[PDB]
RNA sequence: GAUUACCCCUUCUACCUUUUGCAUAAUGGUUUAACCAGAAAAAAUCUAACAAAGAGAACUUUAGCUAGAUACCCCGAAACCAG
RNA sequence: GCCUAACGAGCCUGGUGAUAGCUGGUUGUCCGAGAAAGAAUUUUAGUUCAACCUUAAAAAUACCCCAAAAACCCUAAAUUCCAAUGUAUUUUUAAGAGAUAGUCUAAAAAGGUACAGCUUUUUAGAAACGGAUACAACCUUGACUAGAGAGUAAAAUCUUAAUACUACCAUAGUAGGCCUAAAAGCAGCCAUCAAUUGAGAAAGCGUUAAAGCUCAACAAAUUCACCAACAUAAUCCCAAAAACUAAU
RNA sequence: UCGGAGUACAAAAAACCCUCCGAGUGAUUUUAAUCUAGACAAACCAGUCAAAAUAACCAUAACAUCACUUAUUGAUCCAAAAUUUUGAUCAACGGAACAAGUUACCCUAGGGAUAACAGCGCAAUCCUGUUCUAGAGUUCCUAUCGACAAUAGGGUUUACGACCUCGAUGUUGGAUCAGGACACCCAAAUGGUGCAACCGCUAUUAAAGGUUCGUUUGUUCAACGAUUAAAGUCCUACGUGAUCUGAG
């Protein structure tokens, strides 16, 4: 080995936690997507007409 | 048939935490069905001769010098037996303490 | 095939790999302007600075990791000396004799 | 039982030959693998399965660079007959952060810096 | 399936065979024979 | 798959069912047409109303209530009973 | 037995859409994940719980895991338990069913015949459109679509078939002492000395006891010489063939 | 049904119409309280420990003890008791409040998940060879035999296993016609003999062709009469019932 045992304890835990930090970060955000006017009007442009 | 009844289910005798184990007094350290750990400092014994925690802790084992009550005939038999140097061991279980027995806090200032 | 003798000469032992057979971009315009790149370059560039990016974060962390160390053991070393420094001086058996 | 397996520590004792052999030198081990998953974890035990998942050694036939610290040993010690092992050398020396676009990676084991100048 | 001990020799797994067959002894074979030497 | 070329060449052990496992020499079918088999809203989730209250009476409520939408097959005994 | 072509109890209608843990059947397309058994049970042809699993939802740690640690006579492969580290998983909450009639391979055992493609548990594995001619389970292989590109994997005739050992020569105490009808080198018991350059109170055959053939002994010479070999089945043998032009 | 040891070698768990011991309680007085943190165990039901705090008692006094101590046990409902309880070889021991035979007169649903025929696996039993010679053979192991054992094959018998078939793979012996093996009964060619000759007894090679007629048995075998150059051993779904027979 390059490092020896005692050598590498904890010589990177700041990115360990880091990234499980962003995973329950990514999960704690999922929630049901807003809603838009553009959606339920724009759905009215089924029956559009030359005249 | 001549062989009969050998069916009963294992018992679950075993040693329920480890050593190093965080516990909180009442656990169960382990359950037995001979003594094979015998109960150490903080650590209580229970009539089955099961080992729990009188204290919240952590649980360490030990061997240790084994020194029987007088008022077991048996032990005090097997130890008086005994070549002049020799020392019984066994196996004991702790729970060296961890909270501090208590605080002072000020109440009120007269 | 002859994978052997390609990767004896530092080649890839596939020549679909990283040869300039697949790096150079195949076609070109007929007055000289460049194509629009290629998907499957764009993506292989990608992960090559994928891969070194990474290789760069390993290499640091480990050297970080042994300085964190060394300095440890200057820590330790210097507080050994701070019991001294900051003793008292014995006396009791030294001033009869 | 098929079970584990211990590996005794005297296989890894390396004889002075050895550093003749496969070109490692005597005095400074190397700093990082080049790791290659050369067959398949099917009809292996499922902890290897596992370990193979936890290096990034998932795809075949792709490089993975891992630290040399004894922490990734002890997995790569594990499934050291499902993988190719190499190290990682760097004639250029590390990349800059100008670097990164024309980094490439020889099969030698080898990590060029300047890939395709003009 | 077959216990451990038999008395009739007991194919193995194709992959023993090729452990068995890869691990044979080779006798040391001298550059020149010592009774063609003088 | 092809091929200038129908074959000739090459590669593929029908399908359902049942099974640890079916090319199976295990089940079923000559073929065609027409008929021939998943059904319910207690709790839940989703959408919406109004919200310490909600429901067009009767009830339910320590965010609930009200409404809507989401769900559970077909053929077959030997028998038994009455006239 | 017979009672309108089927009577261990007629026929018809109604009860009736009797009831079947048992068999059969169950109709558009495409996509996401995805299951082999612990417990009870008139139960083992079934259910209902666990463990897994699926759909949502909340979280926080989840595997992997170095010392340290877990028994008293002997005792293996190894478990348990845990930081670091590599990863992204795991746990709860709310809804759900299916499944619970199992195969072979390797390993530890038991039963049997140290039999089974046998049976019963425990650990692991597999169920290719590639390979092992054919092939479920062995081996290679993180299963997408289109190419009239490329690199690799496992993988294809297995060795042996071996046993030659020959010349030359033989006379002396003496039928050594015993037991026995006879024991003369050679039913048996005991000594095992001694002439000749050289030949045992004799290693095999032989005789009723001999006589008689050979061995070891001289001399004569001298390639090498320890062991090793093992019949067969029922429709018709079963690719064809081949000891060298360079092959990690 | 319950427990202890092995199986199950070191955390737990772990099967068998597996190997072995036990339990369905005694004896005794120390008559062994109330309440509650935390746990063990666990599908559920059941089981287990247990600090602090109360109350009892020396006036700061809570583990009933022994017999391997582990097991000495039983849910609901319902009955008896009146204050607080007791009640099942419900031993099929998760327990139906109370029910036996027999069917070849049988029926239906299924099952090759499971037997009888046949196949297949295996080779205990069976059959072949070789290996080893103590011994039989007056002497002499191997002319002819050969104990104790050894190695390997064959796949007839009886089993063993339950893998194909139960929406049918119709079963004993005959008849007819036979296909095949060789482990040869006859015919041919030889080696050895305790082969003079005639007979024989053994062994080698050879499978083109042969291998009878009757009395009794359903019979295959078997016994008997008469013969033959001989009246072979077997395999073919114990060949052959969409060719026959039907005694069994
Ligand atoms: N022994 C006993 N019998 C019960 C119990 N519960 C119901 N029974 C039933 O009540 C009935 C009493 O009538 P018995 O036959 O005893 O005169 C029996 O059929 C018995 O089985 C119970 O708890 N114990
Ligand atoms: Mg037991
Ligand atoms: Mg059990
Ligand atoms: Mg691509
Ligand atoms: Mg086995
Ligand atoms: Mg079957
Ligand atoms: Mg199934
Ligand atoms: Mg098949
Ligand atoms: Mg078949
Ligand atoms: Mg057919
Ligand atoms: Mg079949
Ligand atoms: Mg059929
Ligand atoms: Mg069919
Ligand atoms: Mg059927
Ligand atoms: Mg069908
Ligand atoms: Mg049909
Ligand atoms: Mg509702
Ligand atoms: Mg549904
Ligand atoms: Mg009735
Ligand atoms: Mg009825
Ligand atoms: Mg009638
Ligand atoms: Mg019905
Ligand atoms: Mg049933
Ligand atoms: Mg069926
Ligand atoms: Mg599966
Ligand atoms: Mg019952
Ligand atoms: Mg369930
Ligand atoms: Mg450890
Ligand atoms: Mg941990
Ligand atoms: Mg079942
Ligand atoms: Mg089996
Ligand atoms: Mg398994
Ligand atoms: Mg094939
Ligand atoms: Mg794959
Ligand atoms: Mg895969
Ligand atoms: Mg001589
Ligand atoms: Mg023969
Ligand atoms: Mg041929
Ligand atoms: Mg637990
Ligand atoms: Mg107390
Ligand atoms: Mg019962
Ligand atoms: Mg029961
Ligand atoms: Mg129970
Ligand atoms: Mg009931
Ligand atoms: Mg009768
Ligand atoms: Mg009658
Ligand atoms: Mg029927
Ligand atoms: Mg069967
Ligand atoms: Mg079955
Ligand atoms: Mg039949
Ligand atoms: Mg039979
Ligand atoms: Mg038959
Ligand atoms: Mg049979
Ligand atoms: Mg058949
Ligand atoms: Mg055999
Ligand atoms: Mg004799
Ligand atoms: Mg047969
Ligand atoms: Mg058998
Ligand atoms: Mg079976
Ligand atoms: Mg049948
Ligand atoms: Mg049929
Ligand atoms: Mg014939
Ligand atoms: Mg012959
Ligand atoms: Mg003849
Ligand atoms: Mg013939
Ligand atoms: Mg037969
Ligand atoms: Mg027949
Ligand atoms: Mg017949
Ligand atoms: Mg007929
Ligand atoms: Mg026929």
């Amino acid at each position: 080995p390059f490092l020896t045992a005692e050598q590498e304890r904890g010589h990177a835990a700041v990115r360990r936690a880091a990234a499980f930090q962003a995973l329950k970060a990514a999960q704690a955000a999922r929630f049901p997507a807003h809603r838009r006017l553009e959606e339920q009007l724009g759905h009215l442009l089924v029956t559009r007409k030359w005249s | 048939s001549k062989n009969l009844g050998g069916k009963s289910p294992g018992k679950r005798f075993g040693i329920k935490k480890m050593e190093g184990h965080y516990v909180h007094a009442g656990n169960i350290l382990a359950t037995q069905r001979h003594f094979r750990w015998h109960p150490g400092a903080h650590v209580g014994l229970g009539k089955n001769k099961c080992l729990y925690a009188l204290e919240e802790g952590v649980v360490r084992y030990t061997k240790e010098v084994y020194v029987p009550n007088p008022s077991n005939s048996e032990a005090v038999d097997l130890v008086t037996r005994l070549p002049q140097g020799a020392v019984l061991y066994k196996t004991f279980v702790h729970v060296v303490p961890a909270k501090p027995e208590g605080t002072f806090k000020l109440v009120a200032m007269l | 095939a002859g994978s052997q003798w390609r990767l004896q000469q530092g080649f890839a032992a596939n020549p679909s790999g990283y040869g300039p057979l697949t790096e150079l971009p195949d076609w070109s315009y007929a007055d000289g302007r460049p194509a629009p790149p290629m998907k499957g370059q764009l993506r292989r560039k990608a992960q090559r600075e994928k891969f070194a990016r990474r290789v760069v974060l390993l290499s640091q962390e480990m050297d970080a990791g042994l300085q964190a160390w060394q300095l440890r053991q200057q820590e330790k070393l210097q507080e050994e000396e701070g019991k001294q420094k900051n003793a008292l001086k014995s006396k009791g058996a030294l001033l009869q004799n | 039982k098929f079970t584990r397996s211990r590996i005794p520590d005297k296989v890894f004792q390396p004889s002075p030959e050895d550093h003749e052999k496969y070109g490692g030198d005597p005095q400074y081990p190397h700093k990082l693998h080049i790791v290659t998953r050369i067959k398949s974890t099917k009809r292996r035990p499922y902890w290897e399965k596992d370990i193979i998942k936890m290096l990034g050694l998932e795809k075949a036939h792709t490089p993975q660079v891992h630290k040399n610290i004894p922490s990734v040993n002890a997995k790569l010690k594990v499934v050291k007959h499902l993988i190719r092992i190499k190290p990682l050398k760097l004639p250029q020396g590390l990349p800059t952060e100008e670097d990164m676009a024309n980094t490439c990676l020889k099969s030698n084991g080898e990590l060029v810096v300047r890939w395709l100048l003009n | 399936g077959s216990k451990a001990v038999t008395r009739h020799r007991r194919v193995m797994h194709f992959e023993r065979q090729k452990l068995m067959a890869v691990t044979e002894y080779i006798p040391p074979k001298p550059t020149i024979n010592p009774r063609c030497l003088p």
